[PDB]
């Protein structure tokens, strides 16, 4: 199974806030593995980092990924009214794929 | 249908490097260089390893991690018309079982012979000597160390010829056996021994490479032997030869499609990252042969600089190199005696581990395809390593070097080309190289790049087949020494290149006649794997 | 590059349902698609893959005999073949790409709701 747990289940911020969110692995999953995907409401997921820190195509740099093993965070250096999305992990290492309960960022 | 694995990854790593890492490092690649224009020889060589030597290297670690078997099954699974390479690759494998081991039973003598304050080929003063020995090589004259390797550890000067191998030279059998003996106990259990004895056998020869090269660079006169190894001459690189030397040097350095490297890399963890291990593995193979080179030439700079021989009196390749130039170094230098004892001791773990490799590649095969001798593997290895003795004493005979230097020439060289030949057809052509990245994405996570099937399509057997073409045209009668052999021991030796190769198509046609129907669908029932 | 499923609506419980997915813009038959659904609580969850040329197929404990994941490598369509649907499987199956483990599902579908109910 491998399931991630994400923390928290909600999140709520102001503009230019720094905020943090976590991926917890019941099993260690490689750094080369986890990965990162944006939903919008209404609209397709997107993937958003393929790796621990490797932002996707036209990420913007505010965002970056770190950690690894059993705890990974993204991180938003300074958050902006125009994602306010909801974020799910994902781990790639070992089948089947789990993706993490998801997360949410909810514009002040 | 589950399978025991390498209990360590670094054990597949230094048994895979272990294998990879031959005398042939030492003893040929530094003369190439030195032959072939210096450092602008590292173009022609790294660009013909980067196109061809790593693709199949890289290609054999993959099939051997994804089908889980060794050689014979793997492609009786994979290509089932082609089964026959299988047999082809356990055959070679087996006939250089014969001969390699009398290059470990040379080195051990070796050994035993430097447990002494004043090595034996020192001096021309010896009841073995001529009186046309001379303390070092010389035009028109042997070597006192040479004089010592043919008239005393050989004896070869006592033996007429292939037809007359004289007696057996229980000395040297006794060395023989004392190595049968360490590749029995090695490989008798299997991987759970063999990784463990690979972290001797294969990291010694990089403490000897160490230690070796410093003295080497120390010693006066290097830093001419330096430049006569890498004084760059592109003149050099426009001549076709130097191509088919680089290419035969890296196929036979890496040896890719061996079925060595199927038997290591059956043993990984499905989704073991084979790629990583194949680049970083063929890295170190070149690595090890240009630092050897490095190790070798300090030397013959310090011979031609302070001794007055001739550079291109010393400066040789294979046997010679080693049991007489640089030996007859060694015995000049202080403390000569522990020079040579890990000197010495460096070819022995460079042959020890290189000959594990084709052992477990019979083993491995033999074991997958019959359990019989799956269960059995001890008394298997037994009984295989005594026919090895038992045919290696006509190597210890006086005689002896013939026979090595017969097998040496025909046991191998041209049937593994052809055998690795019809291993990319097989595997890139037949089976497919959509299908074989399939399988390498399934194990280890991403397609192989489109440089990887090219390669693999179309530029390894063109790169296989421009090596034997110039293997062919550079074809001349077995010679040594001015005794040029008969020309039954030439048919011989052809009879036992053939033996390897003719399974593929013998096999071949064997497969077409028991399959039913109608020609096309045995082709088609002989073409889909077994997974399929 | 877009994907775009076909097939979804209302499914009696028990019943059986064909999904599909039109691959564009891209050599379809060199990538690993995969199914993944998003129920209406919004959780992810991976249904089946399937690889380049569909040898090496994967499900999810609960999908795994239920389903069959399929592939047209000649039209580029994807399928996702369902038996014995249940209201569990009422959800958002999206289409996607998902070649490289290490790139994760580069491209997404729109995806398409399925329900599963009497009404
Ligand atoms: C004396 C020793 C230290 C020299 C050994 C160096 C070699 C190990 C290097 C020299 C050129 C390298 C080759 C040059 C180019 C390539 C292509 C390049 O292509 C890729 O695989 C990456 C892109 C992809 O996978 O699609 C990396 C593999 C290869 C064959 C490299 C494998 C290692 C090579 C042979
Ligand atoms: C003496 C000079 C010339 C060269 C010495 C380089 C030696 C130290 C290098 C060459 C090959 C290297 C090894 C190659 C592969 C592995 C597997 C890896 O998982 C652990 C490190 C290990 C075991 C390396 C240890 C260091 C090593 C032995
Ligand atoms: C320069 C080209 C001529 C040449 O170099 N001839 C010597 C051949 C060197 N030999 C290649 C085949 C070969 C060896 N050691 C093995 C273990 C297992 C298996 Cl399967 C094959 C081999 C060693
Ligand atoms: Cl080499
Ligand atoms: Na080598």
């Amino acid at each position: 199974e491998n399931v991630l747990t994400q923390s928290p289940a909600i999140m709520s911020t102001s503009p230019g806030e720094k905020v943090t969110m976590t991926c917890r692995a019941s099993s260690s999953v490689g750094s080369s593995y986890l990965h990162w995907y944006q939903q919008k409401s209404g609209a397709s997921p997107k993937l958003w980092i393929y790796s621990t820190s490797n932002l996707a195509s036209g990420v913007p740099a505010r965002f970056s990924g770190s950690g690894s093993g059993t705890s990974y965070s993204l991180t938003i250096s300074s958050v902006e009214a125009e994602d306010a999305a909801t974020y799910y992990c994902q781990q790639f290492s070992g089948y089947p794929l789990t993706f993490g309960s998801g997360t949410k960022l909810e514009m002040k | 249908d589950e399978r025991e694995t390498w209990s360590g990854k670094v054990d597949f790593l230094l048994s895979v490097i272990g294998f990879a890492v031959d005398l042939a490092n030492v003893w040929r690649f530094p003369y190439l260089c030195y032959k072939n224009g210096g450092g602008a020889f590292l173009v022609p060589y790294g660009i013909m390893l980067a196109v061809g030597g790593i693709p199949l290297f890289y290609m054999e670690l993959a099939l051997g991690q994804h089908n889980r078997k060794g050689a014979i099954t793997c492609w009786g699974r994979l290509v089932p018309l082609f089964k026959g390479i299988g047999y082809a690759v356990v055959l070679i494998a087996f006939y250089v079982d014969f001969y390699y081991n009398v290059i470990i039973a040379w080195s051990l003598r070796f050994f035993f012979a430097s447990f002494t304050n004043s090595l034996p080929w020192t001096s021309c003063n010896n009841i073995w000597n001529t009186p046309n020995c001379r303390p070092f090589e010389s035009q028109g004259f042997q070597s006192a160390a040479s004089e010592y390797f043919n008239r005393y550890i050989l004896e070869l000067n006592r033996s007429e010829g292939i037809h007359d191998l004289g007696a057996i030279k229980w000395d040297m059998a006794l060395c023989l056996l004392i190595v049968y003996l360490i590749c029995y106990f090695s490989l008798w259990k299997g991987i759970s021994t063999s990784g463990k004895v690979v972290w001797f056998t294969a990291l010694f020869p990089y403490a000897a490479l160490l230690i070796l090269l410093i003295r080497g660079l120390t010693l006066p006169g290097s830093f001419l032997g330096i430049q006569y190894y890498l004084t760059p001459n592109f003149s050099a690189i426009y001549k076709a030869e130097v191509w088919a030397d680089a290419a035969t040097q890296v196929f036979f350095s890496l040896g890719p499609g061996f079925g060595v490297l199927l038997a290591y890399a059956s043993y990984n963890k499905y989704h073991n990252n084979v790629y990583k291990d194949a680049l970083l593995t063929s890295f170190i193979n070149s690595a090890t042969s240009f630092i050897a080179g490095f190790v070798i030439f300090s030397v013959l700079g310090y011979m031609a600089h302070t001794l007055g021989v001739r550079i291109e009196d010393v400066a040789t390749e294979g046997p010679g190199l080693v049991f007489v130039v640089y030996p007859a170094a060694i015995a000049t230098m202080p403390a000569s005696t522990f020079w040579a004892l890990i000197f010495f001791m460096m070819l022995a773990t460079l042959g020890l581990d290189s000959s594990f490799g084709g052992s477990e590649a019979i083993i491995t095969a033999l074991s997958d395809e019959f359990p019989k001798i799956k269960r059995n593997r001890e008394l298997f290895v037994a009984g295989l390593f005594s026919l090895y003795f038992v045919v290696g004493l006509a190597s210890c005979t006086q005689g002896g070097f013939y026979f090595f230097h017969l097998l040496d020439r025909y046991a191998a060289g041209y049937s593994i080309l052809v055998a690795v030949f019809f291993e990319a057809i097989a595997v890139s052509w037949i089976y497919g190289t959509n299908r074989f990245s399939e399988d390498i994405r399934d194990m280890i996570g991403f397609p192989p790049g489109r440089y990887w099937q090219v390669c693999w399509r179309f530029v390894a057997p063109i790169f296989l087949l421009f090596i034997t073409v110039y293997l062919l045209i550079g074809y001349e009668p077995l010679t040594y020494a001015d005794y040029v052999y008969p020309s039954w021991a030439n048919a011989l030796g052809w009879c036992i290149a053939g033996s390897s190769v003719v399974m593929i198509p013998a096999v071949a046609i064997f497969k077409l006649l028991s399959t039913p129907g109608s020609l096309r669908q045995r082709f088609t029932i002989l073409t889909t794997p077994w997974r399929d | 590059v877009q994907l775009v499923e076909s097939g979804g609506g209302l499914v009696k419980p028990g019943g059986s349902l064909k999904l599909s997915c039109a691959a564009s813009g891209f050599t379809f038959s060199s990538y690993a698609m995969s199914w993944v659904r998003q129920s209406p609580e919004k959780r992810l969850e991976w249904v089946a893959e399937i690889s380049s040329g569909g040898r090496y197929i994967y499900y999810s404990d609960t999908v795994t005999g239920r389903f069959t994941i399929s592939r047209d490598n000649a039209r580029n369509i994807l399928h996702l073949e369902m038996s014995s649907l249940r209201s569990e499987d009422t959800a958002m199956y999206y289409c996607a790409r998902g070649e490289v483990r290490q790139r994760g599902f580069d491209y997404w579908g729109q995806g398409t709701t399925l329900t599963v109910s009497s009404a």
